[PDB]
């Protein structure tokens, strides 16, 4: 059938006219097949014969196997047609779904061909079946329904479906319907008998609106496989993950492995993909074999242990609170579980993101909390109560002193080691009885040669030569020198805000080797005081280093 | 009553902005508001033929209010509300003893919106866990938040205000978006009496911070130089650096003598004759406004904020970097305090120039996007970008 629902008004792009694409002469089998397919569609009112006056044309093709299918190439009309609103913003997560006693899966028959097209737009869908060797005029047809492959079909079908369902939804508020393409997922708390009746009421309401559905003897049964998940009555999991046993792994094999692991990480806790992702770096042939590192081999083995036993997830109960727990599972690696009743997980997840160049555990945990917060608002429309492996005092000392505004919702410390801590603290004021290292670095923009050095109040002086370095690098190598040649307590004066900014932020992990070498030094020290002075202002100490550092064109 | 034709320009398409995830309570509040607005004919449910989108939020006392983020639309409609139908800004507003802010957005609901423009006001009420398609609507009337609404209404606003303006020539009224800025040099009791008088005029026709604003008292936060009994090498270095960066803004700043004195940071150095004079002379320069800096009405206003710790926040408004048009300060949690500061700075920016500044926010995009709506109270939204505050700029501004 063709729904009695009012048509959605369609337009072409402002300065555009309909497609006028020439029909390529086709094979006799294809002409025969198209005529056959078209006559049956015309008789159903899907298409309608048109006069010679209509100037628009879209090419048609036929592909065969015993059945023949009509293939219209809407490439040009799609380019000329207006933009439509996005079909759906996202896909429901099983963890967000509430328990339903009974479930029925209904599929709409010939979906697009059951929805009318805007009368004013029909002319643009015009196509011609060529005559044998294009000798005589072909058979001209236009669509009356939503054509397959046209830009506006997914959007118009869903809105029509949403309009049709609206009265039923209002009349049955306790029934749940999920629309996805040609499919309809109906759920209710009613007992098997009462449910089967309401399904028929819906099918009848759908038929009243030109939409066919399969009868009670054609529907799906046992554990529902939906969108890559296994939906059981009181629990959910992801569809079975086959971690292949391979002696040799191609780029393609690793790419698929990672995807399957990332998919598994929604419910399987502790899944790691870092060392395997390191193998994907380098841009190599997709068929190219990559030798697995010991770190990747260890990671793959740890994942195989997690996946050896099937792990399930629970459904959402709006009456209970959401609890999110985070654990540090290595450097830059974070793992989380979300539950309502202790250790009966709704969902699982991981976070590993290097925001910027250098970072610390306190920043990483806050970013991990933020990622989970947004996720929780999507799935449940509310934030969870957090359980973090950081002391309230560590957090307080960090946030109050940090330049950035940081705010995390209701949380509690949980003693799940490794714990989040500040590896070193920089001094608030200068140190008495401590050597003051005035540092400087200058690299020749042309020769790329650099010079990093220091001058002290204790009289010490040192200058080192660097190959293929920037000024950013030399100023950093200068601070490393001061930390290398100093004792447990030190005062460091620099003219680099870049270096100051990095160090001031208390990093414990970095992309740069130099920064990690500096970090390693900062932890060893008992006291460190970092100060800044404006370069080339004739400041005592700064001017002294500048002299011995600028030597050799700088 | 008939529609005023609205144009975006021969080019420039409408807004296609993503809707940030909303909480359960905020979604529910929006469906209640929108059902009432649909019934009243203010908005209408839309089909997929409208590809446009503008974000919506729900803000607050106890009652929920709908807040539409028309930032992209306002940007795309600039020719209309600014050049074609611009509301002029009075220089007198900033000079008044007391300024009162009154919401007048309810006046736009009585005026119809150009049929051909309506599609650009499209918004979405999303569903939790993407379980339902998402309620789509568009406006039939002038929408609150859009800069085109007061531009069209100004003609009707002048008629409403005509008697009150005639009876009170020394009172200045400025229309900015959904609000009226009412300034007078009257005593607080008399000022409040005149506000209530104006409310009655609006009643016929159908209509941080504090009780009022005091822009005549809005003084700049001068760059403060420490007054010390004893000065260490480090103290001078901090003072040399602070004055060196101030010399980039304030014409006349000198460091020369202070620079004149390889030593340990902890070592004390006695304060010289010419350096003591230099310090006192610079102190007098920082007290007064920046010489050479003027507001360019064709240039965008930019605002920087620094978290000073202990509930303290510093800010600067400029058009050309570091050339300050205004500097100031603001005094439970980091985000709540920051939203309060943003609103306060925006309110001042409106009073002084008749424009909002683009904010350089010292916060992670995600954290702000999640929490700003929880504490926001204004009808408008300024432009914002997320920035990493340079460690020195915090120290230089106290
Ligand atoms: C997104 C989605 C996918 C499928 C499928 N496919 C079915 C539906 C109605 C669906 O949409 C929604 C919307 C709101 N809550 C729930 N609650 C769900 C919670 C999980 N149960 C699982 C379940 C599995 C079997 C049976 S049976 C074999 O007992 O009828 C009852 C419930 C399904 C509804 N599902």
């Amino acid at each position: 059938p063709i729904s009695p629902i009012e048509t959605v008004p369609v337009k072409l792009k402002p300065g555009m006219d309909g497609p006028k694409v020439k029909q390529w002469p086709l094979t006799e089998e294809k002409i025969k097949a198209l005529v056959e397919i078209c006559t049956e569609m015309e008789k159903e009112g899907k298409i309608s014969k048109i006069g010679p006056e209509n100037p628009y044309n879209t090419p048609v093709f036929a592909i065969k196997s015993t059945k023949w299918r009509k293939l219209v190439d809407f490439r040009e009309l799609n380019k000329r047609t207006q933009d439509f609103w996005e079909v759906q913003l996202g896909i429901p997560h099983p963890a967000g779904l509430k328990k339903k006693k009974s479930v029925t899966v209904l599929d709409v028959g010939d979906a697009y061909f059951s929805v009318p097209l805007d009368e004013d737009f029909r002319k643009y869908t015009a196509f011609t079946i060529p005559s044998i060797n294009n000798e005589t005029p072909g058979i001209r047809y236009q669509y009356n329904v939503l054509p397959q492959g046209w830009k506006g079909s997914p959007a118009i079908f869903q809105s029509s479906m949403t309009k049709i369902l609206e009265p039923f939804r209002k009349q049955n508020p306790d029934i749940v319907i999920y629309q996805y393409m040609d499919d309809l997922y109906v759920g209710s708390d009613l007992e098997i008998g009462q449910h089967r009746t309401k399904i028929e009421e819906l099918r009848q309401h759908l038929l009243r609106w030109g939409l066919t559905t399969p009868d009670k003897k054609h529907q799906k049964e046992p554990p529902f496989l939906w969108m890559g998940y296994e939906l059981h009555p009181d629990k959910w999991t992801v569809q079975p993950i086959v971690l292949p046993e391979k002696d040799s792994w191609t780029v393609n094999d690793i790419q698929k492995l990672v995807g399957k692991l990332n998919w598994a990480s929604q419910i399987y806790p502790g899944i790691k993909v870092r060392q395997l992702c390191k193998l994907l770096r380098g841009t190599k042939a997709l068929t190219e074999v990559i030798p697995l590192t010991e770190e990747a081999e260890l990671e793959l083995a740890e994942n195989r242990e997690i996946l050896k036993e099937p792990v399930h997830g629970v459904y959402y109960d709006p009456s209970k609170d959401l609890i999110a727990e985070i654990q540090k599972q290595g450097q830059g690696q974070w793992t989380y579980q979300i539950y309502q009743e202790p250790f009966k997980n709704l969902k699982t997840g991981k976070y590993a993101r290097m925001r910027g160049a250098h970072t610390n555990d306190v920043k990483q945990l806050t970013e991990a909390v933020q990622k989970i917060t947004t996720e929780s608002i999507v799935i449940w429309g509310k934030t969870p109560k957090f359980k973090l492996p950081i002391q309230k005092e560590t957090w307080e000392t960090w946030w109050t002193e940090y330049w950035q505004a940081t705010w995390i919702p209701e949380w509690e410390f949980v003693n799940t080691p490794p714990l989040v801590k500040l590896w070193y603290q920089l001094e608030k004021e200068p140190i008495v009885g401590a050597e003051t290292f005035y540092v400087d670095g200058a690299a020749n923009r042309e020769t790329k040669l650099g010079k990093a050095g220091y001058v002290t109040n204790r009289g010490r002086q040192k200058v080192v030569t660097l190959t293929d370095t920037t000024n950013q690098k030399t100023e950093l190598q200068a601070i490393y020198l001061a930390l290398q040649d100093s004792g447990l307590e030190v005062n460091i004066v620099t003219d680099s805000q870049y270096a100051l900014g990095i160090i001031q932020a208390q990093p414990d992990q970095s992309e740069s080797e130099l920064v990690n070498q500096i970090i390693e030094q900062l932890i060893k020290k008992e006291k460190v005081y970092l100060a800044w002075v404006p370069a080339h202002k004739g400041i005592g100490g700064n001017e002294q280093v500048d002299k011995l550092v600028s030597a050799g064109i700088r | 009553i008939e529609t005023v034709p609205v144009k975006l320009k021969p080019g420039m398409d409408g807004p296609k902005v993503k809707q940030w995830p909303l909480t359960e309570e905020k979604i529910k509040a929006l469906v209640e508001i929108c059902t009432e607005m649909e019934k009243e004919g203010k908005i209408s449910k839309i089909g997929p033929e409208n590809p446009y989108n503008t974000p919506v939020f729900a803000i607050k006392s106890t009652k929920w209010r709908k807040l539409v983020d028309f930032r992209e639309l306002n940007k795309r409609t600039q020719d209309f509300w600014e050049v074609q139908l611009g509301i002029p800004h009075p220089a007198g507003l900033k000079k008044k003893k007391s300024v009162t802010v009154l919401d007048v957005g309810d006046a736009y609901f009585s005026v119809p919106l150009d049929e051909d423009f309506r599609k650009y006001t499209a918004f979405t009420i999303p569903s939790i866990n993407n379980e339902t398609p998402g309620i789509r609507y568009q406006y039939n009337v002038l929408p609150q938040g859009w800069k085109g609404s007061p531009a069209i209404f100004q003609s009707s606003m002048t008629k409403i205000l005509e008697p009150f303006r005639k009876q009170n020539p020394d009172i200045v009224i400025y229309q900015y978006m959904d609000d009226l800025y009412v300034g007078s040099d009257l005593e607080i009791g008399q000022h409040r009496t005149k506000i209530e008088e104006l409310r009655q005029h609006l009643l016929r026709w159908g209509l941080w911070m504090g009780y009022e604003l005091h822009p005549d008292k809005w003084t700049v936060q001068p760059i403060v130089l420490p007054e010390k009994d004893s000065w260490t090498v480090n103290d001078i270095q901090k003072l040399v650096g602070k004055l060196n960066w101030a010399s980039q803004i304030y014409p006349g700043i000198k460091v020369r003598q202070l620079c004149k004195l390889t030593k340990a940071l902890t070592e004390v150095i006695p304060l010289t004759e010419e350096a003591e004079l230099e310090l006192a002379e610079n102190r007098e320069i920082l007290k007064e406004p920046v010489h050479g800096v003027y507001y360019d009405p064709s240039k965008d206003l930019i605002a920087e904020i620094q978290k000073q710790g202990q509930g303290q926040w510093t800010y600067q408004i400029y058009q050309e970097p570091f050339k300050n048009l205004k500097t100031g300060k603001y005094a439970t949690n980091d985000v709540k305090q920051l939203t309060e500061a943003v609103q306060k700075i925006t309110t001042e920016s409106i009073v002084i120039w008749g424009k909002t500044p683009k904010f350089k926010l010292p916060i992670q995009k995600e954290t702000w996007e999640t929490w700003w709506t929880e504490y926001w109270q204004a009808t408008w939204i300024p432009e914002w970008e997320f920035v990493n505050t340079p460690p020195l700029v915090k120290l230089w501004y106290q």
